[PDB]
RNA sequence: GGUGAAAUGCGUAGAUAUAGGAAGGAACACCAGUGGCGAAGGCGACCACCUGGACUGAUACUGACACUGAGGUGCGAAAGCGUGGGGAGCAAACAGGAUUAGAUACCCUGGUAGUCCACGCCGUAAACGAUGUCGACUAGCCGUUGGGAUCCUUGAGAUCUUAGUGGCGCAGCUAACGCGAUAAGUCGACCGCCUGGGGAGUACGGCCGCAAGGUUAAAACUCAAAUGAAUUGACGGGGGCCCGCACAAGCGG
């Protein structure tokens, strides 16, 4: 296949920071998570990682095209702006990012308060 | 806490009439006489350049070429886990390493002679396939998870 | 004068980017115009004049 | 966020110093501005 | 690669997951406000219907019809309790997984009661403003909510007037803290209540409840104290400033 644009989700969770770049089909091509790169345990949830696990979904989304891309934020955590700058370095001139982050109007009610 | 520290080294000799090597009679006359360190101390600037072709100085000025990190490692916390800070710093605080650690490793070696064991790893700072030049890119390569530790949390 | 939900240029001026109410502390509004406002606005957004988030 | 539960007795515990940096804001700059 | 640190659900069953659809409960972001309404408990999406009280403006009417209230009788968060629906999410119990001398817990992954709806019960809370209800009076200033009236008037407004809701503060009161037209001031009408600390809101009785239990409510015995508020200090795994080779540069068991 060769698809030129596609639209880019980042899940930027406490705990990980996921990352799949689809089509606007909405199909996965290539997905690259903050622990996949071998990390596993306790240490980076940060920024760190992430610029790390987005340059994976980059190099190996460079295979059928995907030259300007839309990247959907979706998460609180570190790894949500550094994961849009390791982005554009793999050579991508991204139109603009959008926050897709899903808050509840109102919603379940959250867990209890850790003591 | 202000630092009321003066920085000030006199390089000038009526021997040798260099810049960071002039002054250095400091660990050349261990702690005894300068009867005894005169032969050692300034024995081994014409022992260096008295095994090869080029001048002492010549493979001298080349030890800031190879032995240089490019990287600082001082340690520091906000709330978390202790995290370092590492970038380019001025010539002085990098070129520090670039001399005195090719020096001092020389006593894991020693051949003949007490000035050829001070002028053992001299000649090497050019080539850099010693032992100077084997930590000071290794520096660089553990500095991937303190890559971005300077602003955010440091 | 008295604003109304059909009224939508008036109503777009205090429906911020994302689609959310603006306060009272932002515009300079009084109190029984603003609780006026937000329902003006609930009704429009119910009768699909006005989104509920951004998104579409 | 909305990430645990707030129990609305600590939840309806509001104006941390609204009427302090926000009313006393004209009152302790008039040492000045007189 | 959660965090003071890792352990459960996954790949001859596809793994957090799509730009997708459907179902189902439950809560209604923004507006949101020392904001509002209600006797209190309480009540937050929107529209309709049924309905309660307040506020407000003039005018007309009745003519003390009022105030309070032992008994009594209603309404009362939560959780519990029957009896039947419901069941996302969360989650006493409980299973594991950690952490620790142990951990019976705080953290994790689950998770039935319960939370939700209907009818019935219970009748309790730090049910609090820890402040009974009603009425009259007593310096000011600064906000705000619902009205009204005056103001050259554009209101961008201003002033007085009422009924609420707040922030200061004179007099006064208070052991002090503090209260101060929303009195804890000044007085009045009526009611409830208290009499050192434990024992104890406990036994026994009565009443109520299906139960859990509630309500009314003591004595023996015991001790010289408990208690309030402020003061000085010491202390804190409270906070903010500050210092010293205290923190790491070229020392050495």
């Amino acid at each position: 296949k060769t698809v030129v644009d596609g639209i880019a989700h980042i899940h930027a969770s406490f705990n990980n920071t996921i990352v799949t770049i689809t089509d606007r089909q909405g199909n996965a091509l290539s997905w690259a998570t903050s622990g996949g790169s071998g990390f596993r345990g306790s240490r980076k949830s940060t920024p760190f990682a992430a610029q790390v696990a987005a340059e994976r979904a980059g190099q190996a989304a460079l295979e059928y095209g995907l030259k300007n891309l839309d990247v959907n934020v979706k998460g609180p955590g570190p790894g949500r702006e550094s994961a849009v700058r390791a982005l554009n370095a793999c050579g991508y001139k991204i139109a603009s990012i959008t926050d897709v982050t899903p808050i509840p109007h109102n919603g379940c009610r959250p867990p209890k308060k850790r003591r | 806490r202000r630092r009321v520290a003066a920085k000030r080294e006199v390089l000038a000799d009526p021997k040798y009439g260099s810049q960071i090597l002039a002054k250095f009679m400091n660990h050349v006359m261990e702690s005894g006489k300068k009867a005894v360190a005169e032969r050692i101390v300034y024995g081994a600037l014409d022992k260096v350049k008295e095994r090869g072709k080029a001048d002492p100085l010549e493979t001298f000025e080349k030890a800031l070429d190879a032995i240089a990190p490019l990287v600082e490692v001082k340690s520091r916390r906000v709330g978390g886990a202790t995290y370092q800070v590492p970038v380019e710093v001025r010539p002085s605080r990098r070129n520090a390493l670039a001399m005195r650690w090719l020096v001092d490793f020389a006593r894991k070696r020693g051949e003949k002679s007490m000035a050829l064991r001070l002028a053992g790893e001299l000649l090497d700072a050019a080539e850099g396939k010693g032992a100077a030049v084997k930590k000071r890119e290794d520096v660089h390569r553990m500095a991937e998870a303190n890559k971005a530790f300077s602003h955010y949390r440091f | 004068k008295e604003i109304d939900y059909k009224d939508l240029n008036t109503l777009k001026a205090y429906v911020s980017e994302t689609g959310k109410i603006v306060p009272s502390r932002i515009t300079g509004t009084k109190a029984k115009y603003q609780r006026q406002l937000a329902t003006a606005i609930k009704r429009a957004r119910y009768l699909a004049l006005l989104p509920y988030t951004d998104s579409h | 966020s909305r990430e645990f539960y707030e129990k609305p007795t600590a939840e309806r515990r509001r104006k941390a110093a609204a009427a302090v940096k926000r009313h006393a804001k004209k009152v302790q700059r008039e040492q000045r501005r007189r």
